């Protein structure tokens, strides 16, 4: 199928790979740890 | 040809809005409530502690 | 809204980039052959 | 530019969105968007606590957060009825899934030296049959290198397919005939019935991919 | 280990929690010897 | 203690509390949240255990 | 109707909806239900009367459906949160019964009364 | 081309034939969603998320017969 | 020509084998129904919704090869 | 000539459609047999589900019938 | 020429069969899983884990099936 | 010509033994959540006998596939 | 020649139809030791070696179908 098919595959890989080492990143060390910061701070009102 | 798949989509969103949007409302109430009931007691715990 | 904290954990993911790259070069070949009949 | 780029960069937005105004500044509280995506926080630490366990569970824990959002939104830009897929191009989540299971070999080489080939001795039995028990192991092993990844893209190609082709018979049925055209909306039902389940099905293979790759990572970290 | 013994240690563990009536831990009090006899002759008694 | 006793009752932002408030109240916040993400345990014990916690597995 | 009756108290001795733990998985009774006789394992137990519930720790005993709606439940003995922490400094001692010796029989019980326990 | 267009027509019906295992496939989940809830009177609050789950999941091999099964008929 | 004009008939009857699994399915949920009110005489208010649900997701598996049949038969 | 030859052989391949069907009646009436044994008093309830149940099986071998017919006659 | 392009669109419809197979299996496991549940809540946590193991690996045999088809539809 | 043919129409053939290794497949995970539920504790013995037994269900489908692969490309 | 290179392809593909029950009966026996095991925590040391006899025995027949499979295609 044609829609399957270009032959910008190595193209296609580069953007695609880059995307994931940017959201690797992005997630690892903004977004996952603000989520971090809500649970410990919930601990800390808990805990006082 | 297309504009068939919109017309899907459209009506996708509908089932979506009025049945799942108010159930979600609900689901989102609910646990907001139990974090913040939890959180409002913590703050009351503490105040029996400085008057003990 | 944002905080930033580093995770150092990304030179844990070492043999996952290695194969990133092996697979990005292996690519270009295929790429290169798909372009061909 | 390339099409691929600009919806790679589509979702990169899309993700970015979800965790800097969704929340209210980070508020103690907890606004109901961000309600979600705390709920996806405990299913995902809940789950890799569970299949990759152990004294390192949570190193491996923002890899496979990653692999879950990704797909996870991939799975509904993906299904915008006017929308290039980056998913169904095939390649790019296939070459996905062939570089984690290869950077899955080559860790589980690397950690459990030229021994990684007793992982496929699973179970003792008389030992003529033992090498046995590790060619047609090894050949199921690399069989999910290939499972992972068209578990995926069969799931997101059937359902733009199977939808675009109902879609075209469907037109040319409200095209003939206004007495067919009347009880014709059964079949855009049957589409729409199609489009409610392809969306679950897409968040629930989401989930099974994130599962998979961290039953083979549990593999690969801990031998057996 | 008997239907009812098996019962039995199971009703033993549940009176363990401490706050428990004195009624309860009398229940689980007991003394008996189960003394054998056969034919006129006695083999030995045991408690139970 | 009468005028921390007074201190919570007329200052306690708790309906519109932000993280930020809590981590300029204490640094421990910043602190423990670097200290597990250096530890690589991204499970923090006892936050199931007075807050709930949903999964689908 | 629901009889439940101990040999040191009777307590429900109808009832809408019962749930029972027995050999067989976990039974529930509404209304006329095949009338099977069942044993009952070391269980949780939830008697529910109307919507309102309430909670039962039971050693475990026999559960027959009658043929004529009657749950005759017997067992040994029981509220729930009465039974409730000594109990888990208990099960370290059993875990050492299991290593001397019939003890093994009866601390392995102690195991199932403690996991049953922290269950609920 | 005749024979290849008759070849297509063939070939449609014959990708038709996979959806009889979806179909006993669905009635399997059902069955035990049934099943269960006998067994409980209670465990259906757990229970029918499950069947949700599976019954979308049965059906989804059900599709892969059918699209496949659209491309020789339509393509 | 001769060649197409078979293959539509010999494509629809091949289609009409799938129905059967649609069949063997719908008969199981009803074994289900039947056993489980059976087992608990009262369950049959809650079940019964349940059993109708099943009923119309195993007949649609059917729904969607006789559809396909008719296609074959008038395509 | 094919185009009826093709007639003849369509219906025969319907006709395997009806096997499904058989054993769908079948499991139907199983579960009444089994269910009025295990209860000795739910044969009142089960009796319409069962005709039911009866019907709907029959329904999906009646819908393979008609195709079988429709190739042959017409 | 027609008869190979012939060949490869049958030979395509007659692989779509296998996936009926898959389709049964997957139900197989989820009727399990509800069945599981429902003789013992509290088995629940440790059997969901297992539970979706078993769909991954009965599925792979479907879509080892599918690979199959579309090399010969696409290919 | 007719030899090209032959082999793309054995390869759809063969492909349809996969079939019975997914309803095999599917048994020994079924049995695996059976018997976790029934026992509470069997899992630790159970387990590897389960791996033990996907494996060998599985190879039996491998082994079609193989076949099909053998007619298709070669 | 040509018909006969095709005779041997065709009935190769045929022949690998067999191998499917084997597959299934390599699962019923492991069925069997997994239920059998979980009843009695103890019999195990009995029924396992039952149990790999009745692998090799259900996989034997399933041996004797691939190996006319590689005597039409090959040979």
């Amino acid at each position: 199928m044609p829609q399957l098919v270009p032959f910008y595959f190595m193209n296609q890989l580069t953007y695609g790979f880059l995307l994931m080492i940017t959201l690797l990143i992005l997630f690892s060390q903004f977004f996952l740890p603000m989520i971090l910061r809500l649970y410990v701070s919930r601990l800390f009102i808990s805990k006082l | 040809d297309e504009s068939i798949l919109l017309l899907t989509f459209l009506g996708f969103t509908g089932l979506v809005a009025k049945y799942l949007a108010p159930a979600y409302k609900d689901f989102a109430d609910a646990r907001m409530k139990k974090v913040s009931d939890v959180l409002n007691a913590s703050r009351n715990k503490h105040v029996e502690a400085v008057k003990d | 809204m944002l905080k930033r904290f580093p995770t150092p954990i990304l030179k844990v993911y070492w043999p996952f980039f290695v194969a990133g790259a092996a697979v990005y070069y292996g690519m270009s070949k295929a790429a290169d052959l798909s372009s061909n009949t | 530019l390339t099409t691929f780029s600009l919806y790679t960069i589509i979702v990169l937005l899309v993700i970015t969105s979800l965790y800097t105004l969704t929340n209210n500044n980070n508020k103690i509280i907890g606004s109901r968007w961000l309600i979600s995506q705390e709920a996806i926080y405990d299913t995902i630490m809940n789950m890799t606590k569970g299949q990759i366990g152990g004294k390192n569970w949570g190193l491996y824990f923002p890899m496979i957060f990653t692999l879950f959002m990704f797909i996870f939104i991939a799975n509904l830009i993906s299904m915008i009825p006017y929308s290039f897929a980056l998913s169904a191009h095939l390649v790019f989540i296939i070459s996905l899934s062939i570089v984690i299971w290869l950077g899955n070999t080559i860790l589980g080489l690397y950690k459990h030296g030229w021994v990684f080939f007793s992982l496929f001795v699973p179970a003792g039995t008389p030992l003529p049959l033992v090498p046995l028990l590790v060619i047609i192991e090894t050949l199921s092993y690399f069989a999910r290198a290939i499972s992972l990844g068209l578990r995926l893209g069969s799931n997101i190609l059937a359902g733009h397919l199977l939808m675009v082709i109902l879609a075209g018979l469907t037109f040319n049925f409200m095209l003939i005939n206004l007495f067919t055209l009347v009880f014709g909306f059964v079949p855009l039902a049957m589409i729409l019935a199609i489009m409610m389940l392809e969306f679950a099905i897409g968040i629930i293979q989401g989930y099974v991919w994130a599962i998979l790759t961290a039953s083979y990572l549990k593999d690969a970290v801990y031998l057996h | 280990i008997s239907y009812a013994a098996y019962l039995n240690v199971a009703a033993q563990a549940i009176r363990s929690t401490e706050l428990q009536t004195a009624s309860v831990l009398n229940r689980s009090q007991t003394d008996a010897f189960y003394t054998q006899y056969k034919n006129a002759s006695e083999p030995t008694p045991i408690t139970k | 203690l009468q005028s921390t006793l007074d201190n919570i009752q007329s200052a306690r932002p708790f309906d519109e509390l932000t993280v930020d408030d809590l981590t300029k109240i204490k640094p421990e916040i910043d602190a423990k949240v670097e200290e597990m993400v250096k530890k690589g345990k991204w499970d923090v014990p006892g936050y199931k255990d007075r807050f709930g916690n949903l999964n689908v597995m | 109707k629901l009889q439940f009756a101990l040999p040191h108290e009777t307590l429900y001795s109808e009832v809408t909806q019962v749930n029972l733990p027995a050999k067989s998985g976990r039974i529930g009774v509404l209304a006329n239900h095949v009338p099977t006789v069942e044993q009952l394992l070391p269980g949780v137990v939830e008697v529910m009367e109307g919507s309102n519930s309430k909670k039962f720790f039971i050693s475990g005993g026999f559960a027959t459906v009658q043929p004529d709606s009657q749950l005759c439940v017997t067992a040994i003995e029981a509220p729930l949160e009465s039974f409730s922490e000594n109990i888990k400094n208990l099960l370290a001692e059993a875990k050492k019964n299991v290593s001397s010796s019939r003890e093994a029989a009866e601390a392995a019980i102690q195991v199932e009364v403690l996991e049953n326990l922290q269950s609920v | 081309m005749q024979l290849v267009l008759a070849a297509k027509y063939i070939g449609a019906g014959i990708s038709t034939i996979g959806l009889l295992g979806a179909g006993i496939g669905i009635a399997i989940v059902f069955a035990a969603l049934i099943n269960g809830v006998s067994r409980n009177p209670s465990i259906k609050d757990t229970v029918f998320p499950m069947a949700i789950l599976g019954f979308a999941l049965s059906e989804a091999t059900g599709l892969f017969c059918l699209m496949v099964s659209f491309l020789l008929l339509f393509g």
